[PDB]
C-alpha cells in the first residue's frame, strides 16, 4: 500500500520557478527509483527525469535538461522537483511514480496528481452560493440540493459534502470555462424529502490556489 | 574425444547478468621464446532451447599471441542472425585466455518462436598447438542461464563530476585512481562508493563485500568489491587513502565498447559522484608466454641428459604422459616440432639428436647429446590427464672437466 | 514532444476483441526496447496496464495482452466490457531521443450500450446571490448513454443568447455522460421576465425544465 503524494503551488507566472514534492507513504525511497511525469490537458504524458533512490544519480530528458531538477530528501520520505523558466507549454497535471527497476523504464505506482497552471491572470477565489430546492416548493417526494462554485480562475477546486458522511446521491459536475476566463462549477446531491427538514446539509468547497476554504449551508427558503 | 588432455571448471553468476557472459581459461600451453608458434581454437557452446539439445560451433581460426590479443570467431555453424559478432576470445596473459558472450541476445540459430527461452549449459574449447596435441577445456554452468533476449536503454548520470583522469583497462582488468572530494574528517569514516559500468547494452554494479569500512587509515585500508558478472579468479578490489581512491573492477569486457563511463557514487544526508571516461587497451599486459622456471644443465662431453620429473605431483601412475621439447626462437614449425613423446609413442620420426625414454615412476629422461660449444636453451613440456602442464627452461652449457 | 503513433480512438462490439496498434521506428521500436502500456480513466493517473512487451502485473485481467513483433506493437482486449471504455498509452525507449516516449493515446468506445435519455434539473439564482446583484442559473444534465447534448435557454419562451455557458459532455462513472449549462443575468434580468426555461435535446426528444420569480 505504498502512496504518492504531489504537493505545490497551482499557479505560477511565467517566467518563475515551478516548484513541487512528492511524499511517499507506505514504503521506501531506499531500494528504488523515483521519476516525474508531466501531463497536459487533451494530451499524453511526458516524461522528465528520474532520481536514484540510493544516490544522487539522476537523469533527465534531454529536451527539458538546461530547466529540470530533481532532489530526494532520505529523511522525510519524498522527493521534489523543480522546473525554470516556465511557459505556456509547461502547464499540465504533474505526477510523481515510482521506477521500481533500474535497468528498464516502466512506472507501476502513480500519484493522483497536482495541477499547475501558467498564466499572467491573476486566481480568483470563488463565491459559493446554495442552490436550494424550488422543487421543494411543491412537495416532490426527492429534492435535488446543491452548492453553485462561480468565478474562480485556477481549475483545481475540490467539494465535498458533510465530509466523509455523505458520499451517496452527490454528482460534481465538471466545471465551464466562461468567456471572461473565470471558471465555475457546480455540485448537487439527490436527498429524500422527508428527511430534508430535520437532517443539516453543508457542502465543503476547497480552492487552494486562492487560499478559500468555504463551508456552505444549504436549506430551504420560503 | 580429439582431446587428449581435458581439465574442467565451474562458473556461477553473482548478481544479475550485466550483458556479457565471461569464462577463463587459464592452463593453455602457450610456449615461450617463440615467436613463431601458433594454435587452433574453436570453441563449441552446449545449450538446451526446449529440454532439446542443441549446439554452436565457433572456429577463431589461428592465434598469434606475439602480434594479436583480440579474436573474433570466423565461422559460426551452430548459426545466429549474426553469431559471430557476439563472441570475443581474449589473451589475458601468462598463457591465460578469457572467452566473451553477449547474453540478453540469441546466438542460437533455430528457434521455434515460441522458445524465446534458452539456457546455457556448457562450453568446451578446443586448443591444438604446434606440436598437434589437442587441448581441451569444459565449463559447466553451475546454475542454467535461462538467458532472455533485450535492448537495454543506455542512461547517462548527467549531475556527476567529469575527471580528467581516465580509467584504462587491459586484458579485462579495470585500474584507475581518482582524488577524494569528501567534506566529512577521515576520523568520521563510514566511506561507502558504488561504481557502475555503462555502455553499449551492457551495465555492471560493484559493491563493497563487507560494506562500510567505518574506520579510515592515514595508511591504506584495503576492501574486496564484488561486480555483478561471472567474478574472475583474479580479486578484484580498491582503496581509499587519506590525503585519493583507487579502483579493480575485474570482469570489466570490451564489449562497452569505447567512450563508455565509469560512475563512482561515494558518501560519508550528504552523497556525491564521480564519472569517469573508460579505454580499452590493445595491447597485452604482460608476456602471453606460460610461467616457465630455468633450470641449468652442465655437459664436459657433446652429449648431455636432462631428467623431466613428474608433472606438478598430480595423476602419478597416469593413463596419458606427453613430453615435448623444442630449441629455443625457432624458426621453421615445419621441421622444429617433432620432438614429442607419449607412453605408447616411441622414438618421434623427425626428432634430431634429440632422444627421450620413460624410466620407472616416469622420470623422462633426455638425451640431448649432439650440441657443442654453444650454450643452448631447450623448452621442455610435460603433462598428464588432470595434472597441470609445466614447461622447463633448460640451458645446456659446456663444462670445462669433470668434478669441478 | 515527439510522439509514438496511435489511432485516436478505436470501437468495439461488446463481448469481442479489438486491437490498439502503436508505431514508432528504428530508433525506439525497432531496435528492440521494451513496451509499455498504460490505461487512463478520465481525471485519474495513468494505470501500469501491459509491461514488459507482454507481462501483465498481479490484478490486470486476463483479457488484456500485448504483442511486439516489428516496428510496431499492439495491445489486445478480449471480451470487451463497457466498464474498459478509457484512454490507452503505449510507451518505449528511443534511443535517439535518449528519452521516454509515449503515444498519442487511443479513446475505447463500446459500441451498441442501451441508450438513457438525461436527467435534467434547473436551480433558480440563491437568494444570497440576489441581494448581491447577481443571479445565475444551473441547469444540470446528467445520466445519458449518447454523449451529445443540445442547450437551449428560454425567458417567456424566447431565445436568449447572452450570457449562456455551457460544458462539453463528460463520462461519468456509469459510461453514460453529463454537462450543465449557466445563465448569468443581474437581478433586474431575472425580475423583469415571468420564467425562464432550460431545454435540452437529446437524440430527437427535447426535455425542458422552467422557475418562474413568483414562486
Ligand atoms: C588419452 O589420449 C587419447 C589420444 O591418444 C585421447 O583420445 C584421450 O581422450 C586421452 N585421455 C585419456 C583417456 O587418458
Ligand atoms: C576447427 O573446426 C574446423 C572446421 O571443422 C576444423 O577444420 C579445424 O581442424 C578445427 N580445429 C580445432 C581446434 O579442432
Ligand atoms: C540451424 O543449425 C542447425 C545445425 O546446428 C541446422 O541443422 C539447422 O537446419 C539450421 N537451421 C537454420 C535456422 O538455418
Ligand atoms: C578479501 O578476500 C580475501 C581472499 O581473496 C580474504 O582473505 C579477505 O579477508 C577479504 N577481505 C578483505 C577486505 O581483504
Ligand atoms: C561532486 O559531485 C557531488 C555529487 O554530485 C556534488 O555534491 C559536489 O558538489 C561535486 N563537487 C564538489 C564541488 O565538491
Ligand atoms: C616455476 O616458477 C614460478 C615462479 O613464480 C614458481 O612459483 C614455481 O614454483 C616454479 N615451479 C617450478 C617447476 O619450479
Ligand atoms: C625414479 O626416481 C628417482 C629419483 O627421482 C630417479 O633418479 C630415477 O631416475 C627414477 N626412475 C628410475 C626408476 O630410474
Ligand atoms: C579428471 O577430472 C574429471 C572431473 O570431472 C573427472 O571426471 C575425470 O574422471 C578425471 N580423470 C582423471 C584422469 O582423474
Ligand atoms: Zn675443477
Amino acid at each position: 500500500q505504498l502512496q504518492l503524494q504531489e504537493s505545490g503551488p497551482g499557479l505560477v507566472k511565467p517566467s518563475e520557478t515551478l516548484s513541487l514534492t512528492c511524499a511517499v507513504s507506505g514504503g521506501s525511497i531506499s531500494g528504488y527509483y523515483w521519476s516525474w511525469i508531466r501531463q497536459p490537458p487533451g494530451k499524453g504524458p511526458e516524461w522528465i527525469g528520474f532520481i536514484d533512490g540510493n544516490t544522487v544519480g539522476t537523469n533527465y530528458n534531454p529536451s527539458l535538461k538546461s530547466r529540470v531538477t530533481l532532489s530526494k530528501d532520505t529523511s522525510k520520505n519524498q522527493f521534489s522537483l523543480k522546473v525554470s523558466s516556465v511557459t505556456a507549454a509547461d502547464t499540465a497535471v504533474y505526477y510523481c511514480a515510482r521506477k521500481p527497476l533500474r535497468r528498464y523504464f516502466w512506472f507501476d505506482v502513480w500519484g493522483p496528481g497536482v495541477l499547475v497552471t501558467v498564466s499572467s491572470a491573476s486566481t480568483k477565489g470563488p463565491s459559493v452560493f446554495p442552490l436550494a430546492p424550488s422543487s421543494r416548493s411543491t412537495s416532490e417526494s426527492t429534492a435535488a440540493l446543491g452548492c453553485l462554485v462561480k468565478d474562480y480562475f485556477p481549475e483545481p477546486v475540490t467539494v465535498s459534502w458533510n465530509s466523509g458522511a455523505l458520499t451517496s446521491g452527490v454528482h460534481t459536475f465538471p466545471a465551464v470555462l466562461q468567456s471572461s476566463g473565470l471558471y465555475s462549477l457546480s455540485s448537487v446531491v439527490t436527498v429524500p424529502s422527508s428527511s430534508l427538514g430535520t437532517q443539516t446539509y453543508i457542502c465543503n468547497v476547497n480552492h487552494k490556489p486562492s487560499n478559500t476554504k468555504v463551508d456552505k449551508r444549504v436549506e430551504i427558503k420560503t | 574425444l580429439v582431446c587428449q588432455y581435458t581439465i574442467q571448471s565451474l562458473i556461477h553468476l553473482t548478481g544479475e547478468d550485466p550483458g556479457f557472459f565471461n569464462v577463463e581459461i587459464p592452463e593453455f600451453p602457450f610456449y615461450p621464446t617463440c615467436n613463431v608458434c601458433t594454435a587452433d581454437v574453436n570453441v563449441t557452446i552446449n545449450f538446451d532451447v526446449g529440454g532439446k539439445k542443441h549446439q554452436l560451433d565457433l572456429d577463431f581460426g589461428q592465434l598469434t599471441p606475439h602480434t594479436k590479443a583480440v579474436y573474433q570467431p570466423r565461422g559460426a555453424f551452430g548459426g545466429s542472425e549474426n553469431a559471430t559478432n557476439l563472441f570475443l576470445l581474449e589473451l589475458l596473459g601468462a598463457g591465460e585466455l578469457a572467452l566473451t558472450m553477449r547474453s540478453k541476445k540469441l546466438p542460437i540459430n533455430v528457434t521455434t518462436g515460441e522458445e524465446q527461452q534458452v539456457s546455457l549449459e556448457s562450453v568446451d574449447v578446443y586448443f591444438q598447438d604446434v606440436f598437434g596435441t589437442m587441448w581441451c577445456h569444459h565449463a559447466e554452468m553451475q546454475n542454467p542461464v535461462y538467458l532472455i533476449p533485450e535492448t537495454v536503454p543506455y542512461i547517462k548520470w548527467d549531475n556527476c563530476n567529469s575527471t580528467n583522469i581516465t580509467a584504462v583497462v587491459r586484458a579485462q582488468g579495470l585500474d584507475v585512481t581518482l582524488p577524494l572530494s569528501l567534506p566529512t574528517s577521515a576520523q568520521d569514516s563510514n566511506f561507502s562508493v558504488k561504481t557502475e559500468m555503462l555502455g553499449n547494452e551492457i551495465d555492471i554494479e560493484c559493491i563493497m563485500e563487507d560494506g562500510e569500512i567505518s574506520q579510515v587509515l592515514p595508511g591504506d585500508n584495503k576492501f574486496n568489491i564484488t561486480c555483478s558478472g561471472y567474478e574472475s579468479h583474479v580479486p578484484s578490489g580498491g582503496i581509499l587513502t587519506s590525503t585519493s581512491l583507487r579502483l579493480t573492477p575485474r570482469p570489466v569486457s570490451r564489449f562497452l565498447g569505447n567512450n563508455s563511463i565509469l560512475y563512482v557514487f561515494y558518501s560519508g544526508g550528504g552523497d556525491y559522484c564521480i564519472q569517469s571516461n573508460i579505454v580499452f587497451s590493445d595491447e597485452i599486459p604482460a608476456s602471453q608466454d606460460m610461467p616457465t622456471n630455468t633450470t641449468d644443465i652442465t655437459y664436459v662431453g657433446d652429449n648431455a641428459t636432462y631428467s623431466v620429473p613428474m608433472v606438478t605431483s598430480e595423476d602419478a601412475n597416469s593413463p596419458n604422459v606427453t613430453v615435448t621439447a623444442f630449441w629455443a626462437w625457432p624458426n621453421n614449425t615445419e621441421t622444429d616440432f617433432k620432438c614429442k613423446w607419449t607412453l605408447t609413442s616411441g622414438t618421434p620420426s623427425g626428432c634430431e639428436n634429440i632422444s627421450g625414454a620413460f624410466a620407472s615412476n616416469r622420470t623422462f629422461d633426455i638425451t640431448v647429446s649432439g650440441l657443442g660449444t654453444a650454450p643452448k636453451t631447450l623448452i621442455i613440456t610435460r603433462t598428464a590427464t588432470n595434472a597441470t602442464t609445466t614447461t622447463h627452461k633448460v640451458i645446456f652449457s659446456k663444462a670445462p672437466h669433470h668434478h669441478h | 514532444q515527439s510522439v509514438l503513433t496511435q489511432p485516436p480512438s478505436v470501437s468495439g462490439d461488446p463481448g469481442q476483441r479489438v486491437t490498439i496498434s502503436c508505431t514508432g521506428s528504428s530508433s525506439n521500436i525497432g531496435a528492440g526496447y521494451y513496451v509499455y502500456w498504460y490505461q487512463q480513466f478520465p481525471g485519474t493517473a495513468p494505470k501500469l496496464l501491459i509491461y514488459q512487451d507482454n507481462k501483465r502485473p498481479s490484478g490486470v485481467s486476463d483479457r488484456f495482452s500485448g504483442s511486439k513483433s516489428g516496428t510496431s506493437a499492439s495491445l489486445t482486449i478480449t471480451g470487451l466490457q463497457p466498464g474498459d471504455e478509457a484512454d490507452y498509452y503505449c510507451s518505449a525507449w528511443d534511443s535517439s531521443l535518449s528519452a521516454v516516449m509515449f503515444g498519442r493515446g487511443t479513446r475505447l468506445t463500446v459500441l451498441g450500450q442501451p441508450k438513457a435519455a438525461p436527467s435534467v434539473t434547473l436551480f433558480p439564482p440563491s437568494s444570497e446571490e440576489l441581494q448581491a446583484n447577481k443571479a445565475t442559473l444551473v441547469c444540470l444534465i446528467s445520466d445519458f448513454y449518447p454523449g451529445a447534448v443540445e442547450v437551449a435557454w428560454k425567458a417567456d419562451g424566447s431565445a436568449v443568447n447572452a450570457g449562456v455557458e455551457t460544458t462539453k459532455p463528460s463520462k461519468q462513472s456509469n459510461n453514460k455522460y453529463a454537462a450543465s449549462s449557466y445563465l448569468s443575468l443581474t437581478s433586474d434580468q431575472w425580475k423583469s421576465h415571468k420564467s425562464y426555461s432550460c431545454q435540452v435535446t437529446h437524440e430527437g426528444s427535447t426535455v425542458e425544465k422552467t422557475v418562474a420569480p413568483a414562486e
